[PDB]
């Protein structure tokens, strides 16, 4: 074996090409930013939310 | 919680994800 596949079909855990190790795969950070504001009218202070 | 909801509970089992409730 070489690498495997996750249920996405994608590379989530490859070995190198020559030494026996193996590193998983895990992507970073790549979710969704919310601003929670109130009305323009009365203020302008925002809120960031992950 | 009752144990009814507990009973009820048990017995239930990249890009997209799943927002929690309010």
């Amino acid at each position: 074996q070489q690498f495997g596949r996750d249920i996405a079909d994608t590379t989530d855990a490859v070995r190198d090409p020559q030494t026996l190790e193996i590193l998983d795969i895990t992507p970073c950070s790549f979710g969704g930013v919310s601003v929670i504001t109130p009305g323009t009218n009365t203020s302008n202070q925002v809120a960031v939310l992950y | 919680r009752s144990p009814i909801e507990d009973l009820l509970f048990n017995k239930v089992t990249k890009g997209l994800t799943v927002l929690p409730p309010l």
